[PDB]
């Protein structure tokens, strides 16, 4: 990430404000919906729209976004506690990482007119990029 | 492909609001600044420097509206897509020698556009159908591929 | 899957060597341990923390003669995969839960196991032609995905 | 990668010994035959069986992952050239890379009968992902 891609990032997330935990449970019915695959993962959940299970979880995955981009400078630390979950008990396939990153780029990009433009896109594309690279950092 | 009547009718109801003009030149161009990469088979379209360079420029958006025009007709044949872009198909592969993984990125960015572009009105179950098109149409281009 | 009589005649005579009890553990076991985060399925197997421990793990084997027994019958029926496979789809998906990308990740594992054992009769033309076998069952396993 | 990774790595390579250029040229014809969309990145190339281009592109790429196993402790500075190469001038598709990799998984494992081990099937795998990993660091 250059030095342009951490303050288009913090740009666009910042606008994000408090609706970050609404947009991280609209991407996972966004993926759900379109990836019906990623569901064998939560057998568990009631994936019903407006399910509570799938908004908190929203809320979670919208944290630990936000905690990355507070430490964009230092992610593998940041996630450590993260990137040891999926790896060792979640085991989530790596592919999966890039359905999400595109359901929440289509959250972003539907509820941000004015941020999204084609470079903010390019620079988030590649945040969240290296986030599923450090989430995934530990599988093998 | 098979889609259910709802999203049938989810797909051709918000097309009737896309300016294909626009719409496909927008798409192209994010495409060339997302995926770099895909650069390589427009040499000949001049300045791509910056997204700025890339988004004003009279190729890509010519560009925009002929591949997009001919997306168009095909949401006409969603009954046979393999049928539609058979010859496209043999063209990109035969000639222009397109990696198909690259029809895949233009239909996420053209989905991202879309968002973009209808804000609420690109509803989670109206995503879901033109995922499937998408993927649909980027399969049909694929097929003859040797 | 449409297959040309050339990659027919390949893989009937190639399969006609599998012992497959020995290549179903095998496939099976190197899956756990090149991708170790495959095992999330196999909690109930016991030991699974070691390669040594992988490959001779007597549930692992057992399975092993599951799912490729499965396999072989499937490779009797190359002209319609996905009639074949539809209950055993179905069951992955709605009571194992399994992650369709898993199917491709064995695929790729049996072709690697082929070639290990083949060695040089295992030629260009052969794996071609069982990458598209392997290709077509996981798509067929895929197919009632919901 | 673990240094058991970097030992059963450079163990499986030091076998190989001479036979690495045959050995590249033979993962070159398992993936043109294998993955066919893989064939629009050498529209300039004679692609038939003991092509002379073929076996001397096959011979380049083998000595590119001699060089990485010499120094798989500093990866990015020893492919330096060849990431921005195929960063800013081949520009091949991520996707293709684990294409490659794979049949050269396949092409080891019919010509190393006996170390072609499940761990060193393992380290082999996380090797050329690393390989991979760095080619195309500098694509964005
Ligand atoms: C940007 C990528 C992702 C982030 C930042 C992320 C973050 C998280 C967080 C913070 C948790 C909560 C763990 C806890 O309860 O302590 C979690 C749980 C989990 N994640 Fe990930 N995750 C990501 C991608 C994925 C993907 C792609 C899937 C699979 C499709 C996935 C599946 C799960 C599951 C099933 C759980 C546990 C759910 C439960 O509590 O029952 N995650 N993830
Ligand atoms: C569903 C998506 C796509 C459709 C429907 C499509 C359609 C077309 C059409 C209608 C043409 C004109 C053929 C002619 O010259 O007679 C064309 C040309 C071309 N397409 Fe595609 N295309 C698609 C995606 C792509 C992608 C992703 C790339 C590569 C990044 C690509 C690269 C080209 C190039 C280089 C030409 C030649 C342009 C020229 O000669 O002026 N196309 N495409
Ligand atoms: C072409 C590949 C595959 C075939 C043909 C196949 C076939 C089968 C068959 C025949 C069964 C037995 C069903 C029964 O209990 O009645 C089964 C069970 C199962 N399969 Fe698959 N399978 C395949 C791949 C996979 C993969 C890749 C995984 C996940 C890593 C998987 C996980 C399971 C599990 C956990 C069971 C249940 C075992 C038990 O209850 O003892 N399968 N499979
Ligand atoms: C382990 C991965 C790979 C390695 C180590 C590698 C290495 C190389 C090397 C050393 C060259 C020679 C450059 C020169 O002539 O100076 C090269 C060229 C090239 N590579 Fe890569 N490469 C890899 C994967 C790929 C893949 C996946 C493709 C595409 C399917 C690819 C396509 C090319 C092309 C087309 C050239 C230029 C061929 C020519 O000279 O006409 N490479 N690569």
């Amino acid at each position: 990430l250059s030095p342009a891609d951490k303050t288009n990032v913090k740009a666009a997330w910042g606008k994000v404000g408090a609706h970050a935990g609404e947009y991280g449970a609209e991407a996972l019915e966004r993926m759900f919906l379109s990836f019906p695959t990623t569901k064998t993962y939560f057998p568990h959940f009631d994936l019903s729209h407006g399910s509570a299970q799938v908004k908190g979880h929203g809320k979670k995955v919208a944290d630990a976004l936000t905690n990355a981009v507070a430490h964009v400078d230092d992610m593998p630390n940041a996630l450590s506690a993260l990137s040891d979950l999926h790896a060792h008990k979640l085991r989530v396939d790596p592919v999966n990482f890039k359905l999400l990153s595109h359901c929440l780029l289509v959250t972003l990009a539907a509820h941000l007119p004015a941020e999204f433009t084609p470079a903010v896109h390019a620079s988030l594309d590649k945040f969240l990029a290296s986030v599923s690279t450090v989430l995934t950092s530990k599988y093998r | 492909m098979h889609l259910t009547p709802e999203e049938k009718s989810a797909v051709t109801a918000l097309w009737g609001k896309v300016n294909v003009d626009e719409v496909g030149g927008e798409a192209l161009g994010r495409l060339l600044v997302v995926y770099p990469w895909t650069q390589r088979f427009f040499e000949s379209f001049g300045d791509l420097s910056t997204p700025d360079a890339v988004m004003g420029n009279p190729k890509v958006k010519a560009h925009g509206k002929k591949w997009l025009g001919a997306f168009s007709d095909g949401l006409a044949h969603l009954d046979n897509l393999k049928g539609t872009f058979a010859t496209l198909s043999e063209l990109h592969c035969d000639k222009l020698h397109v990696d198909p993984e690259n029809f895949r990125l233009l239909g996420n960015v053209l989905v991202c556009v879309l968002a973009h572009h209808f804000g609420k009105e690109f509803t989670p179950p109206v995503q879901a159908a033109y995922q499937k098109v998408v993927a649909g149409v980027a399969n049909a281009l694929a097929h003859k591929y040797h």
